[PDB]
């Protein structure tokens, strides 16, 4: 079932200053997860932590929650909700939190929230804002990627971009920032692979 | 020769580092859970691996899912583990130290999906 | 009676990326299985044990499968079920496991299954996937195939391939590869010769 | 003041017989499953009592079917009792060494259907 509509992948800093950050992973072959700035891409490995950083000019009120959202780069596939593939679906992978269907998992925080959109399909996952540890300067949030790049009948090897949007407890809007996701056996390889392109 | 771990509901060993005396011929391990959230949200284990080999285990062992304790079957890396508990659950192990390296550094972890990062600590 | 269909020979990695290793075993004459690398192509005896070694990038989870079939290479002859002739099905030779037409078996392994397709006609014998030994790089399965190729009633001098699927435990594809097969009694000289073109 | 104990996919304990050192005030027992079967084909537990009170407790526990762990609810004849457990799991089970007599016959078993006849050895 395709969905009615098609989530905003628009940027938005909002009130608080609203931006995304990653770790300066570097493309070894031994990473398991790096970005690349020029191509605005995450490349991280399945199942595998996958750090995304939330910083922010100025504290987001209390409530605030951080949701996830995967939705496909291309045109034609952008009304055809994210979702793991069928063998992903049904194996046994459950951390008995996330739906057996979710692409996007948090790992470590028992507040994690998943949600399918009544209306939308959509799936999402949302976490409870939380400021920086004293002494650090953003927010870490700890995903998971639960299908490849490469699985058949899932994303079918079709490009997709992860949605982070901040919002107040009511979830009006706050903030929006988003980033291209290849799941994949070896993140650095592919970075320095697709960077050589350029 | 012995110590005495808990996992509490908060994703938390009561201990990040083990000692093993080099005298003792057999080490225990005595894992319980005070908390009160079932297994398969909050199952523990003590799984013991070399530091190398501990992110393979957790990998595979993720994978391998809640019935089978979330251990890849027959894994060679672990040296010894015990099985998951939930609430209110205890479980032992015993290992040979003779298993161990005074050159070697080990880990010793739980494999819950997400948890991994969380409960670990140095033997 | 033909089969109404053709599987599949589409090379395909999948999630965990499925590949094939063969033994760098030369072409003495002792040797019982020798793999052309040039040629994609197997020379073993009739009834001979042939390493066939699965590689993958990352391990499949617990009760993944491992499929092999024949197909005649020859698409005129693509419909035409691959299967032992009359005097090897009726010979006495049965481990009491494969079926007395199927041309491939699978040695050492009591968990070896063997299918009858009841819809598609076609043989194939299946056996679930095990990791790699303690000390070892990939998983090496030990076929035989129980007709030579210039069998009258049976392959009769037509070339088959063996089409290699790894599929899950609901029968998910999880990928694919093949490999000519020539089934001769001098497997060492037979792969000189048809290297010879090259 | 324990003893660990084995039960197989051949229906076999690795043991016919449990001596219980009374200087003990309490016996733990540790049963393990190292077949590949589960508890609903090949479960087991073990299982204390009297010996003329075993073929009952078998009886009616054999009636209770695999939810009652195959034991009869609040069965009073069981002195003590494991889980019934599959393939690769474990369960242990402390008692007070007060309930026992040097001079009494007692038998520990198997209550999954048909593996008493096997499954059983003196304490
Ligand atoms: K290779
Ligand atoms: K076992
Ligand atoms: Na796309
Ligand atoms: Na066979
Ligand atoms: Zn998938
Ligand atoms: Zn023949």
């Amino acid at each position: 079932p395709l969905s009615s509509s098609v989530p905003s992948q628009k940027t938005y800093q909002g009130s608080y200053g609203f931006r995304l950050g990653f770790l300066h992973s570097g493309t070894a072959k031994s990473v398991t997860c790096t970005y690349s700035p020029a191509l605005n891409k995450m490349f991280c490995q399945l199942a595998k932590t996958c750090p995304v950083q939330l910083w922010v000019d100025s504290t987001p009120p209390p409530g605030t929650r951080v949701r996830a959202m995967a939705i496909y780069k291309q045109s034609q596939h952008m009304t055809e909700v994210v979702r793991r593939c069928p063998h992903h679906e049904r194996c046994s992978d459950s951390d008995g939190l996330a739906p057996p269907q979710h692409l996007i998992r948090v790992e470590g925080n028992l507040r994690v929230e998943y949600l399918d959109d009544r209306n939308t399909f959509r799936h999402s996952v949302v976490v409870p804002y939380e400021p920086p540890e004293v002494g650090s300067d953003c927010t870490t949030i700890h995903y998971n990627y639960m299908c490849n790049s490469s699985c058949m009948g899932g994303m079918n090897r079709r490009p997709i971009l992860t949605i982070i949007t901040l919002e107040d407890s009511s979830g009006n809007l706050l903030g929006r920032n988003s980033f291209e996701v290849r799941v994949c056996a070896c993140p650095g390889r592919d970075r320095r692979t697709e960077e050589e392109n350029l | 020769c012995s110590v005495d771990i808990q996992g509490n509901d908060q994703m938390q060993f009561n201990t990040n580092a083990i000692t093993v005396d080099k005298s003792c011929k057999q080490f225990t391990v005595n894992l319980s859970h005070p908390g009160n959230l079932p297994k398969n949200v909050m199952g523990h284990n003590w799984v013991l691996s070399t530091a190398a080999d501990m992110q393979g285990v957790v990998t595979d062992g993720m994978a391998s899912g809640l019935d089978k304790d979330y251990l890849k079957p027959d894994d060679s890396r672990v040296i010894a583990h015990t099985k998951l508990i939930g609430s209110g659950e205890k479980d032992s192990v015993t290992f040979d130290v003779s298993k161990l390296k005074e050159g070697e550094q080990y880990m010793f972890f739980c494999t819950f999906p997400g948890h991994s990062a969380l409960m670990k600590g140095t033997l």
